[PDB]
């Protein structure tokens, strides 16, 4: 049996609507099945469908399902952050095991209402002669790419001050080279023009 | 608990000194253990085989025995049952006349 | 006509003597086609008519894989039924199952079937409906209570209204000369006296088939259900089967009685007389 | 409710040995799964069993081994055959084997092929930028872990002796050191973001704490350096005006 | 051919 579930990823602006496909064998059809799958979390099933043309709806999710064809669609509207996940599609015919597609990986970029892009050095606390640079508060066009050296650096990542209604995104990069500095450190990124580099 | 009907009979019409079939098929009984044996001249026979356990629309059991024989006109031949539902082994003879 | 695809199952506790014994057999018609023995050394679903040898060896693979899960399925019912019940080790007792489906002469579903006994007596069955469930009793309640909240039915209801059907249909194919024969009963009668004023007339039908057949007798064209004696359909072994009905007569009126034989081999039913 | 657990979170073998996960479940559930993840891959069965008594093999079923004694337990044997132990195992659940199933939290596993391959975290707290608290009235700090082998790691943030979460992100995944090689240590990397009148305040402890999971007290250690086991290794810093 | 799942009383 083949399940096939499409796209493979897809990345959607938070307030946009967004929607995929799962694929499934058009004949012997028993039940359907949809899970989120968050990063450090299991599957969890979202719906369950036997009934041709049938809607499932939880929240801003619902799924469609037409059993002819062998098609089912989820869609999610005013997609947030905590949408970000991969969704799994599940297939039941005449078995005791079901038949699991690959899943689709959504990402849900924050917005960002005020960016002011920068990249600062910060000194380590103990041990002296240590550095990382940390390029932050840009907002979510820019995309971080991995050095061309032997230098690190991690992806993009978001942190939400709750009290203070407000999300940054951010990266760090570090190496123990002579020649790493924060002015060149994220040079194979494409950086926002007005980008902050903080004097000595 | 249901106690078994018993019939005696062959498979095609008897004729002396001809290869046949004799049958002792037990039906509507419960529950399912029954002890079943062919006899000729009151001796258990030896070779005899039985269908696989199935049941009727009303639970009932049933099961068909049997095995080869050939017919004479002095030979003897019976079924003997045994089941829980019955105080001693029941006999049946056949009549091939019936 | 019609046919139908039936599976039985059969599992019987025996306290002091180990598990269960577990009995699994498959009919089309009147005609059974497998058989799995869970005491039996092969521990195999097996053929027990021509036409299914024709299977490959993962429908063997694969029906033997699913009986095996029945088995230990109605394993555990027992001892479930055992608590429902509040009854002791002591006893043995027996869980009976059925399930197929019927097809109308089209080979379209017609109606399907899924139905327990727990000791001869219903426990739990599945309505006309495919939907909802019809319990014996209080402890059926709970089992009810149960398979309603895991949605049981709407599971079953896809194998009872496709899956059970499509290989229904593929068996009727390949089985064609033994499935979708008739065999008209060949008929006669015989005739004993009871008393000196008093005689039986047993009327007779062999090796016909399907099973289902009528034979009915008329006094002066009178039916005369109350004085017949009739007695279950019986297999003669070869795939074919037997039945008679008898009259208790006053002697010398013999002329007076008609037995009529009703069989779907039969382009009309027959009268038969003593001669 | 009841729930399906799997244990432990993490496990790691040095090639060769046999290792059993165990799954447990009072869900009520007659059906019970085994699945491993790669990265980046979906879910593989490995093996499933429909009711006590009895189990199938799945796609992926070489090399492994189950049984099902009890309805509430499926243990799942890595043994020695198997040929890439190292994945994300995930055990899960049904009533009968048809519709949604329930998974457990999942467990890691990792083999090497040499124990001198293990190396606990070095970590280090990198203080804020005054050129961020000048510009945005914020201050990051930073924790990096670096040079840990296997990946099995869990890192928070301590401020004034309580764990924090608001204004945390950690990388999702260590990233490797040396990618060509395996096996190879990985790096991993969070940033908390508080006020900047907070940071000021002498008063506030900040701490980077790196739960890492290694050896036990069965593997034998001759190598010169402090044996790897598991442990917990932090870095601290402290408010400044 | 037979169901492919199982359940119990």
């Amino acid at each position: 049996l083949n399940v096939e579930q499409s796209p493979q990823s897809l990345h959607v602006q938070e307030g946009d609507s967004t929607n995929f496909t799962c694929s499934f064998p058009s004949s012997n059809f028993y039940a359907l099945h949809w899970y989120r799958w968050e990063t450090a979390k299991s599957p969890e099933a979202l719906f369950v469908m036997t009934l041709n043309g049938d809607e499932k709806k939880k929240g801003r999710i619902s799924a469609t399902l037409n059993t002819k064809e062998g098609y089912s669609y989820l869609y999610i509207k005013g997609s947030q952050p905590e949408d970000s996940a991969t969704y799994l599609c599940a297939f039941d015919t005449n078995a005791g095991k079901s038949t699991f597609g690959d899943g689709t990986t959504l990402t849900v970029k924050p917005n960002i209402q005020n960016p002011d892009p920068a990249v600062y050095q910060l000194r380590d606390s103990a041990s002296s002669a240590k550095s990382v640079c940390l390029f932050t508060d840009f907002d979510s066009q820019t995309n971080v790419s991995q050095s061309k050296d032997d230098v690190y650096i991690t992806d993009k990542c978001v942190l939400d001050m709750r009290s203070m209604d407000f999300k940054s995104n951010s990266a760090v990069a570090w190496s123990n080279k002579s020649d790493f500095a924060c002015a060149n450190a994220f040079n194979n990124s494409i950086i926002p023009e007005d980008t902050f580099f903080p004097s000595p | 608990q249901r106690t078994p009907k018993i019939q005696v009979y062959s498979r095609h019409p008897a004729e002396n000194g001809k290869s046949n079939f004799l049958n002792c098929y037990v039906s509507g009984f419960h529950p399912s253990d029954i002890e079943v044996d062919l006899l000729k001249n009151g001796e258990r026979i030896e070779k005899v085989e039985h269908s696989d356990l199935s049941f009727s629309k009303d639970w009932s059991f049933y099961l068909l025995y049997y095995t080869e024989f050939t017919p004479t006109e002095k030979d003897e031949y019976a079924c003997r049952v045994n089941h829980v539902t019955l105080s001693q082994p029941k006999i049946v003879k056949w009549d091939r006349d019936m | 006509g019609s046919h139908s695809m039936r599976y039985f199952f059969t599992s019987v506790s025996r306290p002091g003597r180990g598990e269960p014994r577990f009995i699994a057999v498959g009919y089309v018609d009147d005609t059974q086609f497998v058989r799995f023995d869970s005491d039996a050394a092969s521990q195999r679903m097996e053929p027990r008519a021509p036409w299914i040898e024709q299977e490959g060896p993962e429908y063997w693979d694969g029906e033997t894989r699913k009986v095996k899960a029945h088995s230990q399925t109605h394993r555990v019912d027992l001892g479930t039924l055992r608590g429902y019940y509040n009854q002791s080790e002591a006893g043995s007792h027996t869980v009976q199952r059925m399930y197929g489906c019927d097809v109308g002469s089209d080979w379209r579903f017609l109606r399907g079937y899924h139905q327990y006994a727990y000791d001869g007596k219903d426990y739990i069955a599945l309505k006309e409906d495919l939907r909802s469930w019809t319990a014996a009793d209080m402890a059926a309640q709970t089992t009810k209570h149960k398979w309603e909240a895991a949605h049981v039915a709407e599971q079953l209801r896809a194998y009872l209204e496709g899956t059970c059907v499509e290989w229904l249909r593929r068996y009727l194919e390949n089985g064609k000369e033994t499935l979708q024969r008739t065999d008209a009963p060949k008929t006669h009668m015989t005739h004993h006296a009871v008393s000196d004023h008093e005689a039986t007339l047993r009327c007779w039908a062999l090796s016909f088939y399907p099973a289902e057949i009528t034979l009915t007798w008329q006094r002066d064209g009178e039916d005369q259900t109350q004085d017949t004696e009739l007695v279950e359909t019986r297999p003669a072994g070869d795939g074919t089967f037997q039945k008679w009905a008898a009259v208790v007569v006053p002697s010398g009126q013999e002329q007076r009685y008609t037995c009529h034989v009703q069989h779907e081999g039969l382009p009309k039913p027959l009268t038969l007389r003593w001669e | 409710i009841g729930g399906i657990t799997q244990s432990p979170k993490y496990l790691f073998r040095k090639e060769g040995q046999n290792v059993t996960l165990s799954c447990e479940q009072n869900l009520n559930h007659d059906a019970m799964y085994w699945y491993r993840q790669d990265p980046g891959q979906g879910l593989r069965l490995i093996y499933y069993s429909q009711i006590v008594n009895d189990f199938q093999k799945g796609d992926i079923a070489a090399g492994y081994s189950v049984s099902r004694e009890k309805k509430e337990s499926f243990p799942l044997t890595v043994t020695s055959a198997q040929k890439n132990p190292t994945a994300f195992y995930l055990c899960a659940s049904s009533i009968f084997g048809q519709r949604e199933q329930y998974f457990g939290p999942g467990t890691r596993l990792t083999v090497t092929e040499d124990l001198k391959n293990v190396f606990p975290p070095e970590v280090a707290v990198f203080e804020p930028s005054e050129a961020e608290i000048s510009h945005t009235q914020k201050a990051t700090l930073v924790c990096l872990a670096t040079g840990f082998y296997p990946d099995h790691v869990e890192l928070s943030w301590w401020v004034n002796g309580k764990e924090v979460h608001s204004g945390v992100c950690t990388d999702p995944q260590p990233l490797k050191e040396q990618p060509a090689l395996n096996d190879s240590r990985y790096a991993l990397s969070s940033r908390l973001r508080v006020s900047a009148t907070f940071w000021q305040n002498p008063r506030n402890h900040f701490r980077c704490q790196v739960q890492f999971y290694g050896l036990s007290e069965n593997d034998e250690w001759t190598q010169d350096r402090a044996k790897p086991v598991t442990q917990i290794v932090s870095a601290e810093a402290w408010g400044r005006a | 051919g037979i169901l492919g799942f199982v359940f119990t009383l």
